[PDB]
C-alpha cells in the first residue's frame, strides 16, 4: 500500500497504458463534433430531468465527469484554447488525441521513453507552423484606412490620461510606432525614454534605438561600422567577497598584488575577443580600468552595465548574441550597427544606436514635469500600444478546408527525410496525426472519408494546389476560389495547444490515481 | 505435506529432494527402529505380525521380524 | 528512440526451456566430484536404483521437456569424445543457462547472448590451451603413471600396478604416437567368469568369447591355420516345402545318414578347398552352426570350429582378422582367409577361451582383444569399467597431448584471465563475457559445496593463491581444502576440460536459438 | 541464371521505392492498396535485422533515408 486515500500510483505498465489510451479516448467525446457537420451528443444527468443535447466541444468536455488523472490533464492543458482563442477546442482536443493514439503506437513499436518522440514532435511542430506561417495570406489591404483605424482607437484610448495634452500627437506617436515597425508590435520594440524639462506635448519620435548609462572613460564618443557581441564577465569589482579569508601576506601590498595578478588572468578571455574579428564589445557588468585599457589596445570599445533588459533589446535589434564564455575562436554570432552616437537627454546621457542590422523597433522620448507625469505617460503608451497592436493580429488568414492543415503535413514529411532515422518515425507520425484533422471532417460529413483525404493529399502533395474539402458536394474544390478561409491565428493557436498537451503527457511516466470528487 | 505440482523439472515422475525427503527416510528408518525395538534383549517383549490374508504369527526373533516386516520405504 | 516492435512473446518459451533446463542441472549438479551426493531414483518398473553417475541419472531420469533433454545429448558428447566429467558439462551448462537469463533480463537479444557465448567458451578454450602441462606419447612411464593415477579412483586399488601397463599397451598398439584422432573402440575388452584379476591378457591380435570343439575328435587347436567367418550353417538342405526324417527301422538309418553325410561332405570340401582350419560361424537362433556328422568330417579334416559366435564378435573378428564374412557356402573362397600363427583354447577351469594370435595381416587394423577375470560379477565388472576409463582417459591425451590439474583450479583461472581481458572489451561483448568469466566459478563453488567446505573460503584462497600459480592450485577431497591439486596427482586431460566447455557453449547455443514449439501429427 | 540484385534488403528497398513512386500516380483506393503493398516489401529488410539481433527499427529507417 502507498499514499492513500484511494490516491495511489499504478503499475507502470497500467499506468502508461491510462496517460494515454484514457487521454485519447477524451477526443472521442468531442471527435464526432469536429467541424460544422458535426454530430449531436446526449448528456444524462442521474436524475434525469436536466438531461441535454450540445454539440460544443468545450461544454461536452467540462460537463461529463472524467476520472481517469490523464483526461482531466489533457482536458485542463486544452482549456488554454478558450482563453486565447474562445473556439476550435474540440480541434486541439482531437489533435492531441490523434498525436497521443500516433505516440502511443510507436511506443509499441519501440518500447523505449518517448523523450526522442517529444523531440520529433517539438521538431514536426516547429516545421508545421513554419510551412502554415509560409501558406498565410493577409487581408489588411487599404492600409491607409487601417492607420486611420489606429488613429482613432489612439485618441479613444488616450483619454482621461495625462497624455491627453495632446490628444493628436500622442495618437499620432502610438500609431507610428505600431505600423511603422513592420513586424512583431511587442512592447520589447518600442522604447520609451523618460526625461524631465520640457511639456508631454513636446515628445519626439525617434525610429532608432536609444539606451541609458552612457560607457566608457576614455572611450571614443562615436562609434561606425560596430560588430557588436554581448558577454557577461566580471571585468570590475572582482572577488568580490573575501571577508573573513586569510592571507598567507605580509602586508595589504600583496594581497593587493593577488588581487591584480587575478584581474589579469582575465587577459586571455580578452584576447580571446579580437580572434571574432570584433571592434565592439559589451558587457551586463561593469569595467574596470584595465580592462578597458586591454581593449583599447585591441581596438574594441567597451560597454558597460549593460544589464539584461538592455542587452536583450540590444541584441534584438541589432541580431546579436550574449555568452558567459568564449570556447573557441570564430565561433559566434555578431550584431551590426552603423552609427552609435552618444547623447544627453534631459540633463540624462543616452546611448542612440542607428543602423542596426535589420533593426525593427521605434522610440518615444517623453518630456515631463515630475515622476508621476512621465509614469503616467509611459503606462498610457503601453496601454495604447497593446490597444493598436490587436490590428497586426487580425486579418490573418489560411486556406480552409484542410488545405492549411494538408501544406503542414507535407511540410512535416519534407521535414521526416531530412532528420535521423530516430526521429523519422516521429515526423511521420506528426504528420499522420495532423491528416487525421480532414478524415474526421469527412467522417462527420457523411461522405468516403478515405477517397477526399487521398484526393486532397494527392492534390497538395502535386505542387502549387488550394483545393480543399468540400463538405457541402463532398468532393474536392479549389478553396481560393470559392473564398473559403479560417482565421491564421486560430489554426496556429490549435496546434500549439496540441503540440504541448502532447509533450505534457508524453513525458509522464506513471499517473498517480485521481482523487473521486 | 508433500510435494506435488512442482510446474517445473518436467519428468516421468515427481522429484522430492533436500530436507524433505531427508526427513521423510529419517522418519521411516525411525518408525522401523520403534517397530523393532521391543525385541531387543533377552528380557524384551515379542510382537504379532499379519500377513494379508488373515493369517497371524508371533516371535521376538529381531531377524525374522526384520524379514516378515514389510516397509514400503527405500530406507525400509 | 526507436527498435525493434518485439511484437511476438518468444521470451515465454524460452525462458521456460531455460528454468527447466536450469532445474535439471541443479539436480544433477550436487553429484560433482568424490563426495558427490547419491541419487536414487524408482523406474517405472518399480526397481530402485541408486548411482552418482551423471549420465545413469539423466537416463533413469526420463526427461519429457524437449528441450531439457540437450543435456542427455551433451552427455553422450561428453562420454564420446571425454568419458568423463558428464556432470561437469550439465553444471556448465546450467551455469551458463543462468548466465543468459540474466542477460535477457537486460534487454540483450538471444543471437548477441549466443554470439558472445561462442565467442568467450572460443577464448576460453584457447586460454586453457596455453596454460596446460606437455606431455608426451613416447613416454611409457608417464602414460603408466596417469592410467595408475586414473585407477585409484576405483574399487580395484593394488591391481592397478597392472592394470595401468595393460592399458597403456593397448592404447599404443592403435594411437603410435601421431595418430591424431584414434577410435577407442577398436580394443575390446571380454568378461569371463572365474579367476582373478590379475588373470588378465592384452593379446595383439583377437580372442574369441567361446569354447572349441567339446566333442571327441576335437583338434582344439590348429598351428599355421587360416581363419575364416561364416554366417551360414554346415546342415543339409532344408526345403520350403514340407520335408522332415521318419525311421521306423534301424535300416532306414543307412539312407539318412549316407544323405546327411553327402550332403555335409559336399558343405566340407568347399570349406575345404579355400584351406580353412579354423571355422568362426556366428550365432544363429535357427540352427546349430555345425552337424554332429560335419564336426566329425571336419575333425578328420583337422579343421577348427567355434560356433556361438555372436554379431558383435563377428564384426570385430573381419576388423583384427582382415578377412570378410561368407554369407552362404557358395561364396566362401580363399581370398577372404586370415592367416594366424596359432589359434588354440586355453583349457583352463572357468576361462576355456579361444584365442587367435599371429594375425600378420597387413590389410587388418591392428585391434587388441582384452581378456577380463573375476570370480564374482563384480570384480569382473569393475575391472572393465576401470579399464574402459583408462583406455578413454589414455585416447583423450592421444587426441590433445596436455594434462591440466583438478580441483577447479582452471575453471578460476580462466575466469580471472577473462575478467582482465573484458575491460579491454566494448558493446555488449564486454557485459556477456564478464557474465561468462562469473558463471565459470560454478565448478569450484560446487566442489567446494560437495566436499563440506566453505565456498566463500575456497575460492578466495584459490583466487589468492593463483596470484602465484595458475592450476596446480585447487581443490583436493584428500587435504579437504584448497592446496597444489598438481603435487597432489589430481589431473585431467586438457581434452576433456575443452570438450566440456565446447559442448556448454553449443548446448547454451542450441537452446537460445529455441523460439517456439508446435506438434507434428 | 548469373542475373543478381544487390543484397541486405536493398533490392527490397528499391521495390519499396519503386511501388511508393506508383503510389503517387494512381487513384487513392488503388494508392493505399500500393503504399501497403510497399510497407510489405519493406517488412523484409525489419525481420531480417530482428533475426540478426540488432536494432531493427534504426537499420531499417537508416536505409530507407539512405
Amino acid at each position: 500500500q502507498i499514499f492513500g486515500d484511494q490516491v495511489t500510483e499504478e503499475r507502470a505498465e497500467n499506468a502508461r497504458l491510462s496517460a494515454f489510451v484514457g487521454a485519447i479516448a477524451v477526443g472521442d467525446l468531442v471527435k464526432s463534433t469536429l467541424g460544422p457537420k458535426g454530430m449531436d451528443k446526449l448528456l444524462q444527468s442521474a436524475s434525469s430531468n436536466t438531461c441535454m443535447v450540445t454539440n460544443d466541444g468545450a461544454t461536452i468536455l467540462k460537463s461529463i465527469p472524467l476520472d481517469n488523472p490523464a483526461a482531466k490533464v489533457l482536458v485542463n492543458i486544452s482549456k488554454v484554447q478558450d482563453d486565447e482563442v474562445g473556439d476550435g477546442t474540440t480541434s486541439v482536443t482531437v489533435l492531441s488525441a490523434e498525436l497521443l493514439r500516433e505516440a502511443e503506437k510507436l511506443i509499441d513499436q519501440s518500447k523505449i521513453h518517448p523523450q526522442t518522440i517529444i523531440e520529433g514532435y517539438r521538431l514536426a511542430s516547429a516545421a508545421a507552423l513554419d510551412a502554415l506561417t509560409k501558406a498565410a495570406v493577409d487581408n489588411s489591404h487599404d492600409k491607409t484606412m487601417f492607420r486611420e483605424d489606429l488613429i482613432h482607437i489612439a485618441k479613444t484610448t488616450l483619454s482621461s490620461k495625462i497624455l491627453s495634452q495632446d490628444k493628436d500627437h500622442f495618437a499620432e506617436l502610438a500609431t507610428n510606432a505600431i505600423l511603422r515597425l513592420k513586424g512583431s508590435t511587442n512592447l520589447e520594440h518600442i522604447q520609451i525614454i523618460k526625461i524631465l524639462g520640457g511639456k508631454l506635448s513636446d515628445s519626439f519620435l525617434d525610429e532608432g534605438f536609444i539606451l541609458a548609462k552612457k560607457f566608457g572613460n576614455n572611450q571614443p564618443k562615436r562609434i561606425e561600422n560596430a560588430k557588436i557581441l554581448i558577454a557577461n564577465t566580471t571585468l570590475d569589482t572582482d572577488k568580490v567577497k573575501i571577508f573573513g579569508t586569510k592571507f598567507k601576506v605580509d602586508s595589504t601590498a600583496k594581497l593587493a598584488q593577488l588581487e591584480k595578478a587575478e584581474r589579469e588572468k582575465m587577459k586571455n578571455k580578452i584576447a580571446k575577443i579580437s580572434k571574432f574579428g570584433i571592434n565592439t564589445f559589451i558587457n551586463r557588468q561593469l569595467i574596470y580600468d584595465y580592462p578597458e585599457q586591454l581593449f583599447t589596445d585591441l581596438g574594441i570599445n567597451s560597454i558597460e552595465h549593460a544589464d539584461f533588459e538592455g542587452v536583450e533589446r540590444l541584441a534584438l535589434v541589432t541580431g546579436g548574441e550574449v555568452v558567459s564564455t568564449f570556447d573557441e575562436p570564430s565561433k559566434c554570432k555578431l550584431g551590426e550597427c552603423d552609427v552609435i552616437e552618444e547623447i544627453m537627454l534631459g540633463e540624462q546621457p543616452f546611448l542612440k544606436f542607428s543602423g542596426c542590422k535589420a533593426g525593427e523597433a521605434c522610440t518615444i522620448v517623453l518630456r515631463g514635469a515630475t515622476d508621476q507625469t512621465l509614469d503616467e505617460a509611459e503606462r498610457s503608451l503601453h496601454d495604447a500600444l497593446s490597444v493598436l497592436s490587436q490590428t497586426t493580429k487580425e486579418t490573418r488568414t489560411v486556406l480552409g478546408g484542410g488545405c492549411a492543415e494538408m501544406v503542414m503535413s507535407k511540410a512535416v514529411d519534407t521535414e521526416a527525410q531530412n532528420i535521423d532515422g530516430k526521429k523519422s518515425l516521429a515526423v511521420e507520425a506528426f504528420a499522420r496525426a495532423l491528416r487525421q484533422l480532414p478524415t474526421i471532417l469527412a467522417d462527420n460529413a457523411g461522405f468516403d472519408s478515405s477517397e477526399l483525404v487521398s484526393k486532397l493529399r494527392s492534390s497538395i502533395y502535386n505542387g502549387i494546389s488550394t483545393s480543399g474539402l468540400d463538405l457541402n458536394n463532398g468532393t474536392i474544390a479549389d478553396m481560393r476560389q470559392l473564398g473559403i478561409v479560417e482565421s491564421y491565428k486560430l489554426k496556429r493557436a490549435v496546434v500549439s495547444s496540441a503540440s504541448e498537451a502532447a509533450e505534457v503527457l508524453l513525458r509522464v511516466d506513471n499517473i498517480i490515481r485521481a482523487r473521486p470528487r | 505435506f508433500n510435494n506435488s505440482r512442482s510446474d517445473t523439472l518436467f519428468l516421468g515422475g515427481e522429484k522430492i529432494s533436500g530436507d524433505d525427503i531427508r526427513n521423510q527416510n529419517v522418519l521411516a528408518t525411525m518408525a522401523v527402529a520403534n517397530v523393532v525395538k521391543s525385541s531387543l534383549g533377552p528380557v524384551g517383549l515379542d510382537k504379532m505380525l499379519v500377513d494379508d490374508i488373515g493369517d497371524f504369527t508371533v516371535t521376538n526373533d529381531g531377524a525374522t521380524i526384520l524379514s516378515l516386516l514389510d516397509v514400503q520405504h527405500p530406507a525400509g | 528512440n526507436a527498435t525493434f516492435k518485439n511484437k511476438e512473446k518468444p521470451q515465454e518459451v524460452r525462458k521456460a526451456n531455460i528454468i527447466a533446463a536450469r532445474s535439471v542441472a541443479d539436480a544433477i549438479r550436487t553429484s560433482l566430484g568424490p563426495k558427490g551426493m547419491d541419487k536414487m531414483i524408482k523406474t517405472s518398473r518399480g526397481e530402485i536404483i541408486i548411482s552418482n553417475d551423471g549420465h545413469t541419472i539423466l537416463k533413469q531420469m526420463a526427461i519429457l521437456h524437449p528441450v531439457a533433454r540437450m543435456l542427455v545429448e551433451v552427455s553422450a558428447a561428453q562420454d564420446s569424445e571425454a568419458g568423463d566429467g558428464t556432470t561437469s558439462v550439465v553444471i556448465l551448462t546450467g551455469a551458463l543457462l543462468g548466465a543468459a537469463e540474466r542477460l535477457l533480463n537486460k534487454g540483450i537479444h538471444p543471437t548477441i547472448i549466443a554470439d558472445s557465448f561462442q565467442s568467450a567458451a572460443k577464448r576460453s578454450v584457447d586460454i586453457l590451451l596455453e596454460m596446460c602441462h606437455k606431455v608426451s606419447l613416447s613416454d611409457r612411464e608417464q602414460l603408466v603413471r596417469a592410467a595408475s593415477t586414473s585407477l585409484s579412483s576405483k574399487i580395484v586399488s593394488q591391481y592397478s600396478s597392472f592394470l595401468a601397463p595393460l592399458a597403456v599397451d593397448s592404447v599404443l598398439k592403435i594411437s603410435d604416437e601421431n595418430s591424431k584422432n584414434v577410435d577407442l573402440n577398436d580394443i575390446r575388452l571380454v568378461k569371463k567368469v572365474g579367476g582373478t584379476i590379475d588373470d588378465t591378457e592384452m593379446i595383439d591380435g583377437v580372442v574369441l568369447t567361446q569354447t572349441a570343439i567339446k566333442s571327441a575328435g576335437g583338434p582344439t587347436r590348429k598351428e599355421k591355420a587360416k581363419i575364416g567367418l561364416i554366417q551360414f550353417q554346415i546342415s543339409p538342405p532344408k526345403p520350403d516345402t514340407e520335408n522332415n526324417i521318419i525311421v521306423n527301422d534301424y535300416r532306414q538309418m543307412d539312407k539318412i545318414l549316407k544323405e546327411e553325410r553327402a550332403y555335409l561332405l559336399n558343405i566340407c570340401k568347399k570349406i575345404k578347398k579355400a584351406k580353412c582350419n579354423v571355422l568362426l560361424i556366428q550365432k544363429s537362433i535357427l540352427r546349430d552352426a555345425v552337424n554332429d556328422l560335419a564336426l566329425h568330417f571336419l575333425s578328420k579334416l583337422n579343421i577348427m570350429v567355434v560356433k556361438d559366435i555372436e554379431r558383435e564378435e563377428i564384426e570385430f573378428l573381419s576388423k583384427g582378422l582382415g578377412c570378410k564374412p561368407i554369407a552362404d557356402i557358395e561364396l566362401f573362397t580363399e581370398d577372404r582367409l586370415g592367416s594366424a600363427d596359432l589359434v588354440e583354447e586355453i583349457d583352463s577351469d572357468g576361462s576355456k577361451i579361444v584365442r587367435v594370435t599371429g594375425i600378420r595381416n597387413n590389410n587388418a587394423r591392428p585391434t587388441v582383444s582384452v581378456v577380463i577375470r573375476g570370480a564374482n560379477n563384480m570384480i569382473i565388472d569393475e575391472t572393465e569399467r576401470s579399464l574402459h576409463d583408462a583406455l578413454c582417459v589414455i585416447r583423450c591425451l592421444v587426441k590433445e597431448r596436455g594434462l591440466i590439474a583438478g580441483g577447479g583450479a582452471p575453471e578460476i583461472e580462466i575466469s580471472r584471465r577473462l575478467s582482465k581481458e573484458a575491460r579491454s572489451m566494448e558493446g555488449v561483448q564486454a557485459f556477456i563475457w564478464q557474465e561468462f568469466a562469473s558463471a565459470l566459478e560454478v565448478i569450484p563453488t560446487t566442489l567446494a559445496e560437495n566436499a563440506g567446505l566453505n565456498s566463500i573460503k575456497v575460492v578466495t584462497e584459490l583466487r589468492s593463491k593463483h596470484e602465484n600459480g595458475e592450476l596446480n592450485d585447487g581443490i583436493s577431497v584428500r587435504r579437504s581444502g584448497t592446496t597444489n591439486t598438481y603435487e597432489e596427482h589430481i589431473l585431467q586431460p586438457v581434452l576433456v576440460s575443452t570438450s566440456a566447455i565446447t559442448l556448454a557453449s553449443e548446448c547454451v547455443k542450441s537452446i537460445l536459438r529455441i523460439d517456439d514449439i508446435a506438434f507434428s501429427r
